[PDB]
């Protein structure tokens, strides 16, 4: 417990995720101008309307890309246990920032894990259905049916997608300290200890042990 | 864009922001093609085509008189042969397809990109090319499986009701070459009136389901038909017995919309609200006293 | 812009979204000056005026026929008058000069400003003023130095092949006037039969170098020449040899942007993976362990 910080994350995780919202900023501008053309400004996300069309769905595919690699390094953190229902019963507690008091907190908190499938469930979503409405490519393949339920559902899911970005940047710019843990990898201590108890003792632990194992 | 004054609906459009339409004092026109006077020939393919300044490929024969196999960018009128005997003796059914310039066109009502589709006060549908962004949305929106994407500049085009002649006062290209005169034009009034007519000496040979095809569920139709067997519009290579513009779309470009404009409006001042009425959530907000 | 869905090229604008051009199964015209019938009265140079609506300056005589002395934007056709021993004996060689309405067009490729020069499957090569930002970059992308900038608003002009009467149906204005017949029009096909007719009765008459001007370095012209002495086509007051596309202006136009984008978009890569990978320049970073 002798240092300003701790690891978070790796670099390699945190160039992807970075790299994601550089995609999504572009991809949601987009999708939200087909959506709400009364918003004209951003028919110019890609430069041009015309161009916007052509590219959303290949910056989408990028994003869902990179998705699957956070999906396969991230997801084994992610799973629900019993000891998540503290947290979802004391909700309104956890908003107004008293959430070590009620909850058992490991590496990430049972919101974020919420989050996180929400977020890999519609970029599934958004990937099978957006295959299904792409012009000049795949559409054509599908009975025209099917094609207008996947615009239907494209169109929803990518508004609850966003809507959940809205949600997981805001949280991330209210508990203090996580953007420079996203963009440089290291968290203080007394932060691990605040936001994510359970997870600092196990690296403290880890640490100490291994080091303890060593035979100083 | 705008410069007739008379656009009843445009694409993409808030409603409280109608386009100009001062100049909405006109008859509404339409086309009456009376399937039971079509001899198959073809005319209006070739009429179309040549007035339109577009060639199509040369295709190939797979079997049927129908060429090209289908509407396409380059082909916005086609001929649709249908042998049946399922009322009773061999007939065969040939029906001019193409655009049907609808009251209430799908085609629009789908599309994203303000100004792309438009709908003149006269009836016509027509697609206003340098807004088209090529997403193709109108495609399913269409009841009718009418728009075509030109993979050359990745935009629709369908039949414009040649309002490049009917603008000026001239009929389409297609009505006035009809062999046979089987397609028929004028004001959409006298156009109802001559097909009650035909249906009325339909019934008198014998087809006791002869009828008008002018659909309630599009708000009716600028090109109608005039039909042997109207209780049985599929005969007629699949064209559909009561149209309407599809559940899925209306909801989509219908409510969706203003329910998910409520949540990101709902949303971010619960959010806004939430960070000033709490503050923070940084490491110590105890030694701060 | 674009309502005639017939346009094949558009200044500045990428080429994986190219502008409408459904409409363009449409024959080339072409206007040929055959300069051995010219007989240099200017008749085009008023008949165009005139037809256009535009008037330039009362200039002065500064020694020479020649009048205006230059394009303008209120002369979009000029008489240029040449005196000449070079081939054994006196000649007076007179050549109407204007825009050539190139294939491939070099105003049309330097224009940085969208919509502003179109290319139409006719041929013709015409300003969209709307989108003119007065840059003059067209003037120096033209191989023939055809572009005038008009001062009263800052916006390029030249000889528009008359497309308002073109498009109708009717030949321009200055083709028509012309006393001689030394200007003829038609489609393209059927002006370079004519040329070649002219090239073999001037070869009977003696000019072994008769020729066909139609360069091959623009894609051939909508506007050529029938020439006695096509081996030396600067004795038509500077007709360019061989005209091209600048070398300059094609890379400028074409490899540097690619080129610079993908600089562009490496150095945000590299300088944001290289914030993130080592981490800020703080005063200390090691009283930090
Ligand atoms: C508390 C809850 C409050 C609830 C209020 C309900 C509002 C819904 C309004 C509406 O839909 O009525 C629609 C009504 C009916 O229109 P309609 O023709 O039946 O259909 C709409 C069109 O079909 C197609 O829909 P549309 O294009 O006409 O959408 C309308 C609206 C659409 O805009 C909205 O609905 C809300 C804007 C949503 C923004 C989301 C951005 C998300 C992106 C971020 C991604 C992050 C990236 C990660 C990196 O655009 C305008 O009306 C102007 C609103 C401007 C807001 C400016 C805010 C900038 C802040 C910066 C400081 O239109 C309106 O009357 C004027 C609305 C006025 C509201 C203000
Ligand atoms: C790792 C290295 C990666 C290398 C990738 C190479 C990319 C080059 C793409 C290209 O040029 O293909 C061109 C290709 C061919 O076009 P072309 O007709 O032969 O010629 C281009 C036109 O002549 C004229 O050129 P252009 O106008 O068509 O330029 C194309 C491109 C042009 O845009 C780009 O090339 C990159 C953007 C450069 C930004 C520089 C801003 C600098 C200003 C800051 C000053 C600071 C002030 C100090 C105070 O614009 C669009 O394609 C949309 C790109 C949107 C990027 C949005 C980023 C916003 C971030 C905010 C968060 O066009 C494309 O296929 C779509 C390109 C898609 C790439 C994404
Ligand atoms: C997973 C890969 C994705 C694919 C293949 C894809 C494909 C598409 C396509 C083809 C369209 C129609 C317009 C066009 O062609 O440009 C579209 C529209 C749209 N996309 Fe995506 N997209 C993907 C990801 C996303 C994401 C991540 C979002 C949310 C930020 C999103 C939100 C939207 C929205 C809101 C629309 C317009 C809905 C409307 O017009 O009402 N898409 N998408
Ligand atoms: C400016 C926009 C964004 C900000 C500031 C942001 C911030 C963060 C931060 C600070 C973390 C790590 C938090 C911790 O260490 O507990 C994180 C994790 C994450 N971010 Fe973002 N994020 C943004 C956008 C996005 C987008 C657009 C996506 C994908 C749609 C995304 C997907 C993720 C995922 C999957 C995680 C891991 C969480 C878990 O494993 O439960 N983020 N984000
Ligand atoms: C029922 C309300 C759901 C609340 C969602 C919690 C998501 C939540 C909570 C946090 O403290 C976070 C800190 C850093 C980065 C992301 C975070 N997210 O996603
Ligand atoms: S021109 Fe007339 S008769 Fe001939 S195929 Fe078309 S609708 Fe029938
Ligand atoms: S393809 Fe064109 S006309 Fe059709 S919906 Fe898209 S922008 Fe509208
Ligand atoms: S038939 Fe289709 S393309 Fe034509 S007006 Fe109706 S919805 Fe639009
Ligand atoms: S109304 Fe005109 S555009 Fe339509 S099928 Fe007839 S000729 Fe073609
Ligand atoms: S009108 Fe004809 S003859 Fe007269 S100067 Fe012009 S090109 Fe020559
Ligand atoms: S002066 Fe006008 S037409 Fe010429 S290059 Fe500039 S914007 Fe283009
Ligand atoms: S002569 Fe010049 S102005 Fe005319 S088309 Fe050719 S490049 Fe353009
Ligand atoms: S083609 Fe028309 S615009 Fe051109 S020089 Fe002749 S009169 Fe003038």
């Amino acid at each position: 417990s002798k240092s300003k910080m701790i690891v978070r994350t790796k670099f390699i995780d945190r160039a992807c995720h970075w790299t994601v919202v550089i995609c999504f900023f572009l991809v949601a501008l987009s999708g939200i101008s087909f959506f709400f053309p009364t918003l004209q400004w951003l028919t110019q996300t890609f430069g041009t309307p015309q161009m916007g069309r052509i590219l959303h769905p290949f910056f989408g595919i990028a994003i869902f890309v990179a998705l699957m690699f956070m999906f396969v390094r991230f997801v084994h953190h992610n799973i629900p246990d019993k000891k998540d229902i503290p947290w979802l019963l004391n909700i309104v507690e956890v908003l107004k920032g008293n959430e070590h008091k009620v909850a058992d907190v490991g590496k990430y908190n049972a919101g974020q894990k919420m989050m996180f499938w929400s977020i890999m469930s519609m970029i599934f979503v958004l990937l099978v259905t957006g295959v299904i409405i792409w012009r000049p490519y795949f559409a054509q393949y599908f009975p025209m049916q099917v094609v207008r339920y996947s615009l239907l559902i494209h169109a929803a899911a990518g508004i609850i997608l966003i809507h959940a970005i809205l949600i997981h940047m805001y949280m991330a710019f209210w508990v203090k300290g996580s953007i420079k843990g996203m963009i440089e990898g290291k968290v203080s201590r007394r932060w691990a200890k605040k936001h994510h108890p359970r997870w600092y003792r196990e690296i403290e632990k880890a640490e100490a042990k291994k080091e303890s194992e060593e035979g100083i | 864009a705008m410069e007739t004054q008379d656009i009843i609906k445009r694409s993409a459009t808030n409603s409280i922001t109608p386009p100009s339409q001062v100049r909405d004092y006109k008859a509404e026109v339409a086309k009456l093609i009376d399937v039971s006077t079509c001899i198959g020939c073809k005319a209006c393919q070739v009429a179309c085509s040549e007035w339109n300044d577009i060639r199509d490929e040369v295709g190939h024969c797979v079997g049927v008189y129908d060429n090209p196999a289908d509407l396409s960018a380059k082909s916005w009128t086609v001929m649709r042969f249908s042998e049946t005997e399922q009322n009773g003796k061999l007939e065969w059914l040939i029906r001019k397809d193409g655009c049907m310039h609808c009251e209430d066109p799908g085609c629009l009502k789908a599309c994203p990109s303000a100004g792309a589709i438009i709908q003149y006060a006269n009836g016509i549908v027509d697609f206003q090319s340098e807004n088209c962004i090529g997403c193709g949305y109108c495609i399913a929106g269409c009841p009718f499986n009418i728009p075509r994407l030109n993979k050359e500049d990745n935009r629709v085009y369908k039949c414009t009701l040649c309002v490049d002649r009917v603008s000026v006062g001239q009929e389409p290209a297609c009505v006035k070459t009809c062999p046979t005169g089987a397609i028929h034009f004028g004001t959409k009034k006298e156009m109802l009136e001559l097909a009650e007519q035909r249906v009325a000496k339909l019934k008198a040979r014998g087809y006791e389901h002869a009828g008008v095809y002018n659909p309630e569920g599009v708000g009716g139709t600028h090109v109608m038909y005039v039909l042997h067997h109207a209780d049985q519009p599929e005969l007629y290579h699949g064209l559909p017995k009561d149209p309407k513009i599809d559940t899925s779309v209306s909801l989509w470009k219908g409510a969706l919309k203003p329910l998910a404009a409520a949540g990101f409006i709902a949303t971010f001042a619960g959010l806004i609200f939430h960070y000033i009425g709490i503050g923070p959530n940084k490491e110590v907000d105890d030694d701060e006293e």
